[PDB]
């Protein structure tokens, strides 16, 4: 019952990993499609990306501490560890919004230079997944605060544990292919 | 009201569209009037519409597929009528504005809303029964997956009346489907019909993958599974691994038309060849999604009506696993003429013919299943013999197309058009009609009419050959696809035979309606009492007809392949237990309909740029998802008094009929 | 039998007809026994036939399952040796070993017509080409619009036409005549009228008279402003001749999407 | 116990992020060695996150939950390398030769 939904969500993440690989294949084809505009070296500020990498890494271990507290009967420590990985995930989203807002204002949006289309569709699709997991984390936080660590709530923590750690796995492929290969 | 809706979007001063609009509105209001005349609104709700039962959901998938088969055929009869008139020098009805949305709609409806729900509906009805399961792994997700397909058929049907459909072909190739060559709402109707239905079938593939792996009966290993379950397992793998490609590819087309991005454009660094690479990376596994459970349907039918065990089970299983892996490495054969080199074209040409090898293993294993049996010529057996003759012709044709040098003169020809109708009508449609006839007593409790079912076969067989063997000849003559006006008179008298064969297919659709009417009219006489109307071998026929809504009072203990056949041979086969236990079953949920109702509002508002309605439609789906998560009344227990009433009324029909 | 693919007039089409015939013959050794066993076993092993043997428990045979795997493997192996040799021989953009000074024709897809440029002769045409018989023709194909497909069915292979891109095709005609060419990729409302005539002249004397006829026309294509005047959307265009063309006009059509 | 695996996989992933970031931001006197070490540490850090965080195991769902991941890695490698090789040959052709 619990393991059936957890295994079923793992199959969904395998289909979600194939979804991201199409964006990676589209990015690799279109990376040289700069229509006289900026390239990767003219855009990517690597100290800014390094802070974003650590914020998703800090939220990855923070969800692990929430899962550890779920394996004991500490309801209060699950909520407090879930509150810290929400703040680290909201810091990751806010830096990506600040990165995208600076490009759109400076005329480097997705509608110019179709390398920029592939950049906004891969980083933006990952940020939509982190935003989707941030809404799910807030819904799960109010369910544990109302109902406790019930059997349905413990399965949802482990389903989001698969989802949240998967987004840090995808981001490892993102800053490697997009940012670090682009800024060489 | 707002956005681009202006009442000039409704195609007035266009009589062909307005007659079919009034035929669906008045045909739909008469359907509404019959439910309120009989008082069945509280019966369709709480038993059918909110049903988490896989048998109810499996039937409704086929009902959608059969209804959309009528629309997808009635515009295919208009292309045959137009091409017969356009040749021999008449510019009759169907202008190119009218004609070009017809093959786009015919391609979309017949792939996504005819062949896909019929294949999924046969897997929904049968696969939990064949493995000893009581339901699917995620029963609310199965109900939600059905209603996302309904959102797809609503959006294509309102494009008939509210706006227009796409004029790009059924796969919507770039720049012609771009915003500077298709500025209208037709591609937007194509985008959101495929996106909202495509997320429904993705959840279907996950649901049946977990059900086959985790919800099996005790003692049934993987190589003791039924062959239809093996074929359904490999078909759901291709759903999980390829329908994400369709989700990204249509979403990248969405960003081009809505946000002005450059993915598949000509000007600002976009690459239009990337979409055609991506749309066929999904595109060929989609056609192996359609044909794989059809291979599982024909393996059960050929074993049942030969009264013989299925020949070469291990070879048939590993041929299915060989197909589900080789389906992902062949997709460049759809664009051999794009301009890739000799190394790329020969590599994908060679491996396209490699996948013909496990298909030939399956064909000859069915031939030796009937090699020394006692063949009973049922209607479903007639579709099986007619499949082997038909699929061998169009399958051989595709291997000829797999050679790039042969494909350089046959690409986008009527030879290509005749190829894939040969393996869909011959393969999928014959398989869907065979499995419909085979599992009709299990779904409803009575048998279909045998006389009108055979006449439906004889019109669908060589009536197809009159329809599409001229298109084989026309593909050699040089006639290309999607030709509408001023067709060459040399192509006349071969388009005239193909139009005559479409009339014979129309009589076979009419024979299906007569077969369904006569069987319902005489269901009290042709009643299936024991639950095994034929000599059945799999665990589906161990139940009553229809199954008792939990499918199994006690889950069966499987020891061998063809578990119900071994029970009948060992002599037990019908054993009343001394006691029964309570059965944990899921509850019917009104959500899923509500999530889909907000999604068709969201889809319609995205097409017509009604941005406030799109936010309300999108937030309605998310809030209904969130408020469903707080529900704790998801399951209940079936009492033993309910079970003993259903089991004792099955075991006295076993007593009356000899057993 | 006399239908432009079983009766081809070019060397590429004649080589492709033998490729179709050898492939169809090779697949007939497994498909014909599959169809004949489908009708033959159904007739012989009826339930009403009391003379046939009945073996309900026979489901495994090592000798039978060896043949069911071997013969499709051996046919596809023979169908993969060719499909490797013929793919490298019938590939477009590979020039024909003929040594008779190939004539280059530049092809532009429009909405909805075919624009042809003769850069060595300085001649531009609409919906009609001419070339000598038994001389190689080098086609440089592009699009000004959505994707089309350049196809002369009686002469050989087809190739896609894409905007900003230059596909290459080599054809030759063995007999003089006029062959209808079409667009083989759907491109919009005027797609049914994208038909041209490819005239193979008996010799280069009759080809030079057609070029001299086309340079007597008063219309020219000396600038891209005259090109975009022609590239305005139109359907079912007649044959039109242009006497003076821009020397690098084909590169200008490609560079309006790549720059 | 399980705190040790989360802490070791956190220490490793800090090192496996700092070194590829430092090599681009310094220069490291070689372009090809940087690209090799960046892709090597990207694969290693993915494998650390699968074991330490996602708790991947060969015996988790009776052999499954790992063969499903191995299958999708092969599908992704077929889809990505296959599309890149197709689009490289399509773009090497269709040029003004
Ligand atoms: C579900 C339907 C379906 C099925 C079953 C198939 C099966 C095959 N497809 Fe057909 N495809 C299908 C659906 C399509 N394919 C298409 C287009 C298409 C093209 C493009 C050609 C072109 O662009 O002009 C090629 C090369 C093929 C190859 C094949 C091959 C080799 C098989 C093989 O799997 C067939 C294998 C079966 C055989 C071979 C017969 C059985 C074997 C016997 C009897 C003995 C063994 C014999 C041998 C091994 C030789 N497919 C299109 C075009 C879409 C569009 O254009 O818009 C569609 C819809
Ligand atoms: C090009 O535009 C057009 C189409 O494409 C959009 C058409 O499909 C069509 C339809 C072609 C046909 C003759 C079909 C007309 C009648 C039939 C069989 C349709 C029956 C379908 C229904 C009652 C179910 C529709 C219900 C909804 C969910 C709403 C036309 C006429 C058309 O002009
Ligand atoms: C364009 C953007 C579109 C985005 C649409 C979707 C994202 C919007 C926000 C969704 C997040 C909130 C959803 C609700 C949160 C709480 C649900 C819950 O309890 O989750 C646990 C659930 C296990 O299920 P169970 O415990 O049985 O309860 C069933 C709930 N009805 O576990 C589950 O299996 C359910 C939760 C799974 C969540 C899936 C993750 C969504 C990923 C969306 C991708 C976003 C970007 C895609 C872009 C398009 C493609 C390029
Ligand atoms: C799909 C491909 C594209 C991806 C992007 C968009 C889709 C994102 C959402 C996908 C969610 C996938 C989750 C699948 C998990 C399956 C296994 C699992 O954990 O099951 C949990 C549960 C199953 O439920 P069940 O067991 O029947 O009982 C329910 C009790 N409440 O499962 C559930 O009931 C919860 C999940 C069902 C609810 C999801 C429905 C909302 C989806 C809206 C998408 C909106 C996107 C719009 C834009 C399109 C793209 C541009
Ligand atoms: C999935 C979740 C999607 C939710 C978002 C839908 C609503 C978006 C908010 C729109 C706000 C707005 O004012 O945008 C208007 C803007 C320009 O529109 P306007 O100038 O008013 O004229 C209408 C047509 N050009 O319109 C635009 O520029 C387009 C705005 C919508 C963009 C489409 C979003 C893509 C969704 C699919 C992703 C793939
Ligand atoms: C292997 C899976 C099988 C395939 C899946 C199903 C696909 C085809 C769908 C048709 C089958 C549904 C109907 C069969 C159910 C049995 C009928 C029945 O129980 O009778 C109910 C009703 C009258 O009986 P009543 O007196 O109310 O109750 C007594 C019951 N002994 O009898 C009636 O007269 C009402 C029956 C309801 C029919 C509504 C279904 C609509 C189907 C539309 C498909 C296309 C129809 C084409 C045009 C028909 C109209 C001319
Ligand atoms: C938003 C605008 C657009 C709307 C789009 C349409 C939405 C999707 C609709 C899909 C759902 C179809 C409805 C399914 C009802 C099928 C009922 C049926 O077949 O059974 C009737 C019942 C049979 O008797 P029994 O044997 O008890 O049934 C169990 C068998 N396992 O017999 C009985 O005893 C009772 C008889 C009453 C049943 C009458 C109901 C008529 C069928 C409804 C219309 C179906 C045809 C049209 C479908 C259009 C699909 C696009
Ligand atoms: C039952 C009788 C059917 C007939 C008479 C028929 C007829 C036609 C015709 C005339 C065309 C257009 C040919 C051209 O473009 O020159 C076509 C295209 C097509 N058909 Fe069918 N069809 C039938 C069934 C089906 C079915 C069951 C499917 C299921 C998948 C299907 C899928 C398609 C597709 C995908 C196309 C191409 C769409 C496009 O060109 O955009 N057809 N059909
Ligand atoms: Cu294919």
């Amino acid at each position: 019952a619990g393991g059936t939904k957890i295994f079923g969500f793992w199959i969904y993440l395998m289909s979600d990993c194939i979804l991201f690989s199409i964006l990676f294949a589209t990015y690799a084809v279109l990376v040289n499609g700069t229509a006289g505009g900026p390239t990767g070296k003219d855009i990517f500020e690597l100290p800014f990306v390094l802070v974003e990498t650590f914020l998703l890494l800090f939220s990855s271990i923070t969800y692990g501490m929430a899962a550890i507290a779920m394996y004991k009967n500490n309801k209060s420590q699950v909520i407090s560890w879930l509150a810290l990985t929400w703040l680290f995930g909201a810091g990751f989203i806010g830096m990506e919004i600040y990165e995208f807002h600076h490009l759109i204002v400076n005329g480097m949006g997705p509608d110019r230079s179709g390398f920029l289309s592939a950049f906004f569709a891969l980083v933006g699709t990952h940020g939509l997944h982190v935003t989707s997991g941030l809404i799910w984390m807030a819904v799960l936080m109010v369910q544990i605060a109302r109902r406790g660590l019930t059997s349905t709530n413990r399965t949802r923590i482990m389903c989001l544990s698969l989802f949240w750690h998967f987004l840090d796995v995808v981001w490892i492929c993102v800053f490697t292919v997009v940012y670090l290969m682009g800024a060489m | 009201m707002f956005g681009k809706l202006s009442l000039d979007a409704v195609p007035f001063h266009e009589p062909i569209v307005m007659v079919t609009i009034a035929g669906i509105i008045l045909g739909g209001l008469a359907l509404v009037g019959l439910i309120t005349y009989f008082g069945k609104w509280t019966y369709l709700w709480k038993e059918w519409l909110t049903s988490v039962d896989h048998k109810r959901l499996g039937i409704m998938y086929i009902i959608v597929a059969i209804v959309m088969l009528l629309r997808g055929f009635a515009d295919a009869i208009m292309m045959r009528s137009q091409q017969a008139l356009a040749s021999a020098g008449e510019a009759g009805f169907l202008p190119p504005h009218h004609y070009d949305q017809i093959f786009t709609a015919h391609g979309v409806i017949m792939i996504f809303f005819v062949a896909m729900p019929f294949v999924i509906g046969l897997m929904n009805l049968v696969v939990p029964l064949q493995i000893g399961a009581r339901d699917v792994a995620f029963p609310f997700l199965n109900n939600l997956s059905f209603w996302f397909t309904v959102v797809g058929v609503i959006l294509v049907n309102v494009s008939l009346g509210v706006g227009e459909f796409a004029q790009t072909g059924w796969l919507a190739y770039p720049p012609l489907s771009g915003i500077e060559y298709s500025p209208g709402v037709g591609v937007d109707y194509w985008i959101w019909s495929l996106q909202l239905s495509g997320i429904g079938t993705t959840l279907t593939g996950i649901n049946f993958f977990v059900t086959i792996l985790k919800m099996r009966a005790p003692g049934m290993t993987m190589f003791k599974m039924p062959v239809f379950t093996w074929a359904s397992l490999c078909a759901n793998v291709l759903i999980i691994a390829s329908f994400p490609i369709l989700t990204v590819t249509v979403a990248l087309l969405t960003l081009d038309r809505y946000l002005g991005t450059h993915f598949f454009t000509n000007d600002m660094g976009g690459n239009m060849m990337m979409y055609i690479n991506l749309i066929w990376a999904w595109g060929h596994p989609e056609v192996y999604i359609l044909i794989l459970p059809v291979f599982g349907v024909f393996s059960e039918i050929a074993a049942t009506f030969s009264r013989k065990r299925l020949f070469g089970y291990t070879s048939l299983v590993w041929a299915t696993v060989c197909i589900t892996v080789l389906s992902f490495i062949v997709w460049l054969h759809h664009f051999f003429t794009m301009g890739a080199g000799a190394n790329v074209n020969a590599f994908f040409g060679i491996t396209t013919m490699i996948i013909a090898i496990p298909t030939g293993v399956k064909i000859f294993n069915w031939l030796f299943t009937m090699y020394q049996g006692r063949i009973v010529f049922h209607s479903a057996m007639l579709w099986t013999i007619g499949f082997i003759v038909t699929f061998s012709v169009g399958g051989m044709t595709g291997v000829l197309l797999a050679v790039p040098g042969a494909d350089f003169v046959l690409h986008n020809s009527l030879f290509l058009i005749a190829h894939f109708h040969n393996v869909i009508i011959g393969g999928v449609v014959f398989g869907c009609f065979a499995g419909m006839t085979y599992w009709w007593p299990k779904a409803f409790g009575f048998k279909l009419n045998e006389t009108w079912g055979k006449r439906a076969f004889w019109f669908w067989i060589i009536g197809f050959f009159v329809a599409f063997m001229p298109l084989y000849a026309l593909g050699f003559m040089g006639m290309t696809r999607r030709l509408s006006q001023q067709i060459d008179p040399q192509f006349h008298t071969m388009l005239m035979i193909a139009a005559s064969g479409a009339v014979l297919i129309a009589l076979g659709i009419l024979c299906l309606v007569i077969q369904m009417y006569v069987s319902i009219r005489d269901r009290d006489q042709n009643r299936d009492l024991t639950g095994d109307p034929w000599g059945g071998r799999t665990l589906e026929w161990a139940t009553s007809s229809p199954p008792p809504f939990y499918n199994f009072a006690v889950v069966p203990h499987v020891h061998e392949r063809d578990a119900f056949w071994e029970m009948k041979e060992k002599g037990e086969a019908y054993k009343k237990p001394d006691h029964y236990e309570e059965i944990h079953m899921p509850k019917n949920s009104g959500a899923g309909i509500v999530i889909a109702a907000f999604s068709t509002i969201f889809g319609f508002a995205m097409i017509w740029h009604i941005w406030w309605l799109a936010i309300v439609g999108f937030a309605g789906m998310i809030i209904t998802w969130i408020v469903k998560s707080f529900d704790e009344d998801v399951d209940y227990y079936v009492p033993v008094a309910e079970i003993e009433k259903l089991e004792n009324q099955h075991f006295d029909e076993i007593t009356k009929a000899g057993l | 039998c006399n239908s432009a693919l079983l009766d081809p007039k070019g060397q590429i089409g004649l080589e492709q007809r033998s490729l179709i015939l050898t492939a169809f013959g090779l697949m007939l050794i497994v498909v014909i026994p599959a169809i004949l066993m489908a009708v033959g076993f159904a007739w012989k092993y009826r339930a009403s036939n009391k003379d046939a043997k009945y073996s309900p428990n026979w489901s495994h045979s090592n000798k039978v399952e060896a043949v069911v795997w071997t013969v499709p493997i051996l046919i596809i192996i023979f169908l993969a040796v060719l499909t490797w040799k013929t793919t490298h021989a019938l590939e477009p953009s590979k020039p024909l070993a003929h040594d008779e000074k190939p004539i280059t024709i530049e092809v532009v897809s429009m909405d909805w017509k075919w624009f042809f440029i003769y850069p060595e002769q300085g001649i531009a045409t609409v919906n009609e080409i001419a070339f000598p018989a038994n001389t190689p023709v080098y086609f440089k194909v592009t699009s000004n619009s959505v994707m089309n497909s350049f196809f002369i069915p009686r002469l050989g292979s087809q190739i896609y036409a894409m905007a900003g891109m230059q596909t290459r095709l080599h054809l030759i005609a063995n007999e003089p005549g006029t062959y209808d060419g079409i667009s083989a990729s759907y491109s919009g409302p005027g797609f049914s009228g994208m038909k041209f005539k490819a005239i193979a002249t008996p010799d280069r004397a009759a080809f030079d008279q057609w070029v001299a006829k086309a340079k007597q026309s008063p219309n020219t294509m000396s600038d891209m402003a005259a090109f975009e005047k022609l590239a305005a959307p139109s359907e079912y265009n007649q044959v039109e001749y242009f006497s003076n063309v821009k020397p690098d006009l084909f590169a200008d059509v490609i560079n309006k999407f790549m720059a | 116990g399980s705190v040790k695996t989360y802490m070791t996989g956190f220490i490793l992933s800090i090192i496996l992020t700092v070194i590829p970031f430092w090599m681009v931001m310094t220069g490291a006197a070689s372009p090809a060695v940087i690209l090799g070490t960046i892709l090597a540490m990207a694969v290693v850090q993915v494998l650390v996150h699968l074991v330490c965080f996602l708790h991947m195991n060969t015996k988790s769902d009776e052999g499954w939950n790992m063969t499903a991941f191995v299958f999708t890695v092969l599908i992704i490698a077929i889809l990505v390398v296959g599309s890149i090789w197709i689009m490289w040959n399509l773009n090497y052709n269709m040029m003004m030769h």
